[PDB]
RNA sequence: GACAACUCUCUCUAAGGAACUCGGCAAAAUAGCCCCGUAACUUCGGGAGAAGGGGUGCCCCCUCACAAAGGGGGUCGAAGU
RNA sequence: UUCACAUCGACGGGAAGGUUUGGCACCUCGAUGUCGGCUCUUCGCCACCUGGGGCUGUAGUAUGUUCCAAGGGUUGGGCUG
RNA sequence: CAUUGAGAGGACCUUUCCCUAGUACGAGAGGACCGGGAAGGACGCACCUCUGGUGUACCAGUUAUCGUGCCCACGGUAAACGCUGGGUAGCCAAGUGCGGAGCGGAUAACUGCUGAAAGCAUCUAAGUAGUAAGCCCACCCCAAGAUGAGUGCUCUCCUA
RNA sequence: AGAGAAGGUCACGGCGAGACGAGCCGUUUAUCAUUACGAUAGGUGUCAAGUGGAAGUGCAGUGAUGUAUGCAGCUGAGGCAUCCUAACAGACCCACAGACUUGAAC
C-alpha cells in the first residue's frame, strides 16, 4: 500500500535522522552533560574548530534537534547552538554529565563564572 | 492572466528543514499530492474567445457531488473531483481530457514556480495589523491608544476620502508568492519539496505553475 | 451624538419589518421541531 | 541590536573602558545594527592619562552582541554583553591588543582584528 | 482569533471552570442522569471519561488523583467498585447526550447528559 | 452563549534602557529583622534608617538553652523577611 | 584677463500667485472652540535628492545655471510651551 | 461549477561596493560616461522548519493558612495564575522566505535624418527615427448590480 | 389540485472560516487493493512533544535528606489508528419547455 498524507512528516523526518545515525551515530545528549565538540569548517581546510561546554537546553524537533552550549571563552560567557545531525560536525563526546533537577539552565546567565569556566 | 506554462495543485503538508551536503541549511515547505491530477476541459477561441484547459484535482466519493457537476466529469470518462481550475496559455494544441498532468515531467530541479492559495484569515482586524498605523502614547494622558486619529482634512473636503485605510476584514484571500526554488523530487513518496513558506495551513489546496516573467516567457503588451 | 432630525414612518416600518422578519425563521425551526417530534423515533431529544 | 543610547564595553587596547552609539554607519537611515557593522559612539569612561579623553566623537565597529548571530549552517552564537572596537577610516584598531573572542565573519571587513584576537 | 485553541471558556476564569466542571462529576456519577445546558455538558465528557479511565487501572496512585477531582470521598470508592464490571469492555463513549427544550427566563439550551 | 476590532481593570514581554515627554506623567524597582559602616554642613539638638555593604531556610551539636543572640557542621532549591 | 547676457546684473519698468504683515468689516454673537505637538491622510510645483537633457569662463572627478518631470522619497537627537 | 475583464485598486522605490579600470582625460595630482555583477536600506505580500516572546490547556519548585479523621499524599484560597522557574499547538516579530521584471507601446524636454516656401539654409506647416524614476499595457488582488446584468460545459422541468 | 425536479435553506456534528450572517468539511461511517474515494468532533489506544525523575516500598543516615525500582510519573490544543458516544428525527421553498416580432432554415 501507499503511504497516507498525515504521516509524511514522520517519515521523511524518520528517515533523513536514520540515514544521518549511520553516517555519524551520535550518543545519547541530556541537559547537563559537558561535551566536545568537533566540525568542520569549509573557510579553511587544514583543521577543524573544537568546542566544548555544559548543555543548558536540548530542543527536539527532528532532524534539526538542537543543543546549546554555554561555556566562557576569554573571560566573556558564550553560548551557542549545534543542530546534532548537521554534516559538519565530524566528532562529539560526552565528558561528563552534572547532576540537575530541570530541562533548561537558564539561570547560569545570572550566576558566578565557575559555573561554566572549562 | 495568462500563465507562462502549465501547472497542477497540491495540499500543504507542513513545513521542515532540508541539510544540504556542504552543510547549509534551507527551510523547505512540503507539498504532498492527492490522486486527481486529470484534466477535465479544453477550451479554444473559436467556441470561448480564449485558450485554456482545466484541471480537476481531490477525488472524492460520487454520491457528494451535485448531479450536474457529474455530467461535466463523465463527459470525458473521469473520475468524481472536487475542485476545479484553469490554466490560461497561448496554445493548447498538445492537450486533451482524460490527461494525467505528471510533475515531475513538469518540475524538475531548482525550478522557480508561482505558489498560490488561500491565506490565512485573521478576522475584523484594526489598523495597526493590518495596514501597519502606528499607535499612540500610551501614557501623559492620552485617551487615543489604538485608534485611527482624523479621517480627514475638514469643512474642505467636507467627506472622508474612498478607499481611506480603515479596519476590516483581514486575510483569507488568495495571493501569490513568486520565485520559489525547487529544492528535491520524492516519486516514491508522490511529494514535492520547495524551499520558502506558502500561505496557509497544512490541508490547503494551492496551485503551482512555472514562473512567469515579463518580458522573457509570456507576450508583453 | 445625536440625531439631526427624525426618522419617517415608512422609514421606520422598514427597519421594524426586519426585525420581526426573524419570527418567520424562528417559526420553521419551530415547525421543524414538531413533525420532527410528532413521530416518536427521534432518540436526542427528550420532551416529556 | 545595537540602538542609540546603548551602552557597550571595550575589547581592544583603545584606552577606554565604556561607549554610548549615537548613529549607525553603512545602513542608509537604520537604527540598529549587528555585529560587523561600524557605528558613530560617545566615550563615557576612559583610562586614565591615555591619548583617548573622556567626551570624544569615534568610529567603532561591534564585535559582541547579547543578540543572537545567525549562520547558514544553522549554528548560532551569542555573546553574554556588548562590546565595540575602535577603529580608523581603513578600518583598522587604534589598540595593539585584544580581549574576547572573535567571529569569523569580520574576515571579509575587518581581517587585522581578526589576527589579534586570542581566540575566534 | 482562537486558531488551534480546544477549550471550553463557559463565561468563567479558570478558577470558576476547574470547579464548576470539578462539582458536576461528583452529581452524575451518583445520579446517573441530570440536566444542565449543552456547553457545561459538552465541556464536561473530557472529566468524566477521565475518572472512568482512572478506574480501569485501579491503582492507589490512580485514585489520589480522583480524590484530589472528586469533591466527595464516598463516591470514588464506590466508582472503582462497579466500573470494572459495568465497563469491563467498553473503550471510551462512556456517556451520552440527550437534547431538551430551552428554559423560561433564558431561553438557554438544555439537555440531559446520562452514562450508558 | 460566543471568545472580532476597540475601550477600561490586570499579568508577562526578547535586545536596548528615558532615545518617550512641556516634564521620568505613569509604571517598574527598593522594602523586614540582626551585624558592619556611615560624609560635607550645623542653631551641637541634628543631618541619619545618611549613603553603602554582609547575613537570613530546614536538620544535628556546642548548651545547662541563659527568654535570646552567637559559634561549628550538614543538607535542598534558580530563588530562604 | 579683453567679451553686456557662462555666472551676477545697478538704475528703472511690466506681471502672475493668494502661503506673510495689513486695509475693508460681506457670512457667523439664541457660540464657526485656540498656539504647538501625536495619530492619520490627500493634493499643488515656483524641484532638496532620485530619472532624462541643453549651455558653461564644462579637461577629468565635482559643480554652477536652466528645461522636461510631482512616480517615489525627504532621518534620529540636544535647547525652546 | 468553471470563466472573459469594461472598470478599480495595490505595487513598479533606493544607497554603497566590486569588475570594466587606476583604462579615457590630465603636466601632475586626481580620476570616468556607458555596460555588467554583488551586498544592503526602506516598504509590501506571506510563513512558524529555525531563534525566542506570550501561552490563566499543561509540568515542576516553594511561603502562609483552612480542609480531606490524623502521618504520608492531595485539593481550595492568597482578585481576573499566591509568588516564581520552564513550555507544545496557536498567535506574534526581533525570526524565516519572496518581491519590485520588460531590446513592450506612445510621448515631454533635447538631439536628429530627409527637405520646401526662400535656386541657399532650416529637425517640419508632407513624412520619419532615437529617448525620461513620468503616461498606457504587462506584474498582484477584486470584478458582469458592467441593468451594457456577458461567455462556455453540465443538469432539471413529474402526475392526472 | 396532488406529489416534491435538479438544486437551495434550516436542522444534526465541527473547523487552521467567523462579530452575527456568510464560507468550508461531514452526517452510519464501506467493500475490494497494488494500491489514493467512507473517521466530522469528542473519547479511548498509540506516537511525537513538554515538564524532568511520581506514588508506594526498600536501602543509607540521629535527622533534614539522599538513593534504587524508573527516559519514571503527569500532560499530550498535535499526528495515526479505533465507530465507543453523538451526526437521530427529519422540516420548508422549489418543476407552465420558457409571452409577443422579424429573418434564415425546414
Ligand atoms: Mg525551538
Ligand atoms: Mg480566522
Ligand atoms: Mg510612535
Ligand atoms: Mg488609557
Ligand atoms: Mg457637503
Ligand atoms: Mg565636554
Ligand atoms: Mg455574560
Ligand atoms: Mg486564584
Ligand atoms: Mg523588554
Ligand atoms: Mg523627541
Ligand atoms: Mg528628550
Ligand atoms: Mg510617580
Ligand atoms: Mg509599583
Ligand atoms: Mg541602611
Ligand atoms: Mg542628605
Ligand atoms: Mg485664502
Ligand atoms: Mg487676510
Ligand atoms: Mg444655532
Ligand atoms: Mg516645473
Ligand atoms: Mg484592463
Ligand atoms: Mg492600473
Ligand atoms: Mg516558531
Ligand atoms: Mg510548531
Ligand atoms: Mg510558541
Ligand atoms: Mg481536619
Ligand atoms: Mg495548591
Ligand atoms: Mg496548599
Ligand atoms: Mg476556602
Ligand atoms: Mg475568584
Ligand atoms: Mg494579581
Ligand atoms: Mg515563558
Ligand atoms: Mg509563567
Ligand atoms: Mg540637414
Ligand atoms: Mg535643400
Ligand atoms: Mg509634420
Ligand atoms: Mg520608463
Ligand atoms: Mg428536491
Ligand atoms: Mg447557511
Ligand atoms: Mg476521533
Ligand atoms: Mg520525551
Ligand atoms: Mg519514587
Ligand atoms: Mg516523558
Ligand atoms: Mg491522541
Ligand atoms: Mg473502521
Amino acid at each position: 500500500q501507499r503511504v497516507k498524507l498525515g504521516d509524511i512528516m514522520g517519515i521523511l523526518n524518520k528517515k533523513a535522522v536514520h540515514a544521518a545515525e549511520e553516517l555519524r551515530p551520535v550518543p545519547g545528549i541530556r541537559t547537563g552533560d559537558i561535551v566536545q565538540i568537533r566540525l568542520e569548517v569549509p573557510e579553511n581546510k587544514r583543521r577543524l574548530s573544537v568546542y566544548k561546554g555544559i548543555v543548558i537546553s536540548r530542543q527536539n524537533a527532528g532532524i534539526h534537534t538542537t543543543i546549546r552550549i554555554r561555556r566562557i571563552i576569554a573571560g566573556v560567557g558564550v553560548e551557542i547552538v549545534f543542530p546534532l545531525y548537521s554534516p559538519n560536525i565530524k566528532e562529539i563526546k560526552v565528558v561528563s554529565h552534572r547532576k540537575v533537577r530541570k530541562a533548561r539552565l537558564y539561570y547560569l546567565r545570572d550566576k558566578l563564572p565557575r559555573l561554566s569556566t572549562f | 492572466s495568462v500563465d507562462a506554462g502549465i501547472g497542477v495543485m497540491g495540499t500543504k503538508l507542513g513545513m521542515m528543514s532540508f541539510f544540504e551536503e556542504d552543510g547549509t541549511v534551507v527551510p523547505v515547505t512540503v507539498i504532498g499530492f492527492k490522486e486527481g491530477n486529470i484534466v477535465t476541459q479544453v477550451k479554444t477561441e473559436s467556441t470561448d474567445g480564449y485558450n485554456a484547459v482545466q484541471v480537476g484535482y481531490e477525488r472524492l466519493r460520487d454520491r457528494k457531488l451535485t448531479m450536474p457537476e457529474r455530467g461535466h466529469l463523465n463527459k470525458a470518462g473521469v473520475i468524481p473531483m472536487r475542485h476545479l481550475q484553469e490554466f490560461r496559455l497561448v496554445s493548447v494544441d498538445d492537450f486533451t481530457p482524460s490527461q494525467k498532468l505528471l510533475f515531475e515531467e513538469l518540475f524538475k530541479e531548482g525550478d522557480m514556480v508561482d505558489i498560490s492559495g488561500t491565506t490565512i484569515g485573521k478576522g475584523f482586524q484594526g489598523g495597526i495589523k493590518r495596514h501597519n498605523f502606528k499607535r499612540g502614547l500610551m501614557t501623559h494622558g492620552s485617551k487615543s491608544h489604538r485608534a485611527l486619529g482624523s479621517i480627514g482634512a475638514g469643512t474642505t473636503p467636507g467627506h472622508v476620502y474612498k478607499g481611506k485605510k480603515m479596519p476590516g476584514r483581514m486575510g483569507g484571500t488568495k495571493t501569490k508568492i513568486r520565485k520559489l526554488k525547487i529544492m528535491k523530487i520524492d516519486t516514491d513518496l508522490r511529494v514535492v519539496m520547495i524551499k520558502g513558506a506558502v500561505p496557509g495551513k497544512p490541508g490547503n489546496l494551492l496551485r503551482l505553475a512555472p514562473a512567469k516573467i515579463v518580458g522573457k516567457n509570456i507576450p508583453k503588451n | 451624538a445625536v440625531p439631526k432630525k427624525r426618522t419617517s414612518i415608512y422609514k421606520k416600518r422598514i427597519r421594524k419589518n426586519i426585525w420581526k422578519k426573524k419570527g418567520y425563521w424562528a417559526a420553521l425551526k419551530a415547525f421543524s421541531l414538531a413533525k420532527s417530534l410528532s413521530t416518536g423515533n427521534s432518540k436526542s431529544f427528550f420532551v416529556r | 541590536m545595537i540602538q542609540p543610547q546603548t551602552h557597550l564595553n571595550v575589547a581592544d587596547n583603545s584606552g577606554a573602558r565604556e561607549l554610548m552609539c549615537i548613529r549607525i554607519i553603512g545602513a542608509s537611515n537604520r537604527r540598529y545594527a549587528r555585529i560587523g557593522d561600524v557605528i558613530v559612539a560617545v566615550i563615557k569612561e576612559a583610562i586614565p592619562n591615555t591619548p583617548l579623553e573622556r567626551s570624544e566623537v569615534i568610529r567603532a565597529v561591534v564585535v559582541r552582541t547579547c543578540k543572537e548571530l545567525k549562520r547558514d549552517n544553522g549554528m548560532i552564537i551569542r555573546y553574554d554583553d556588548n562590546a565595540a572596537v575602535i577603529i580608523d577610516q581603513e578600518g583598522n584598531p587604534k589598540g595593539t591588543r585584544i580581549f574576547g573572542a572573535i567571529a569569523r565573519e569580520l574576515r571579509q571587513k575587518f581581517a587585522k582584528i581578526v589576527s589579534l584576537a586570542p581566540e575566534v | 482569533m482562537k486558531h488551534g485553541r480546544k477549550i471550553h471558556r463557559l463565561s468563567r476564569p479558570a478558577d470558576q471552570r476547574r470547579a464548576l466542571l470539578r462539582g458536576l462529576t461528583t452529581q452524575l456519577l451518583k445520579h446517573g442522569r441530570i440536566k444542565t445546558t449543552r456547553a457545561k455538558a459538552s465541556a464536561m465528557r473530557k472529566y468524566v471519561d477521565k475518572m472512568i479511565t482512572l478506574a480501569k487501572e485501579g491503582s492507589l496512585h490512580k485514585r489520589r488523583q480522583a480524590l484530589g477531582f472528586i469533591y466527595e470521598k464516598q463516591i470514588v470508592h464506590a466508582l472503582f467498585a462497579e466500573v470494572p464490571e459495568r465497563y469491563g469492555d467498553r473503550n471510551g463513549g462512556y456517556t451520552r447526550i440527550i437534547r431538551t427544550l430551552p428554559r423560561r427566563g433564558d431561553n438557554a439550551p438544555m439537555a440531559y447528559i446520562e452514562l450508558v
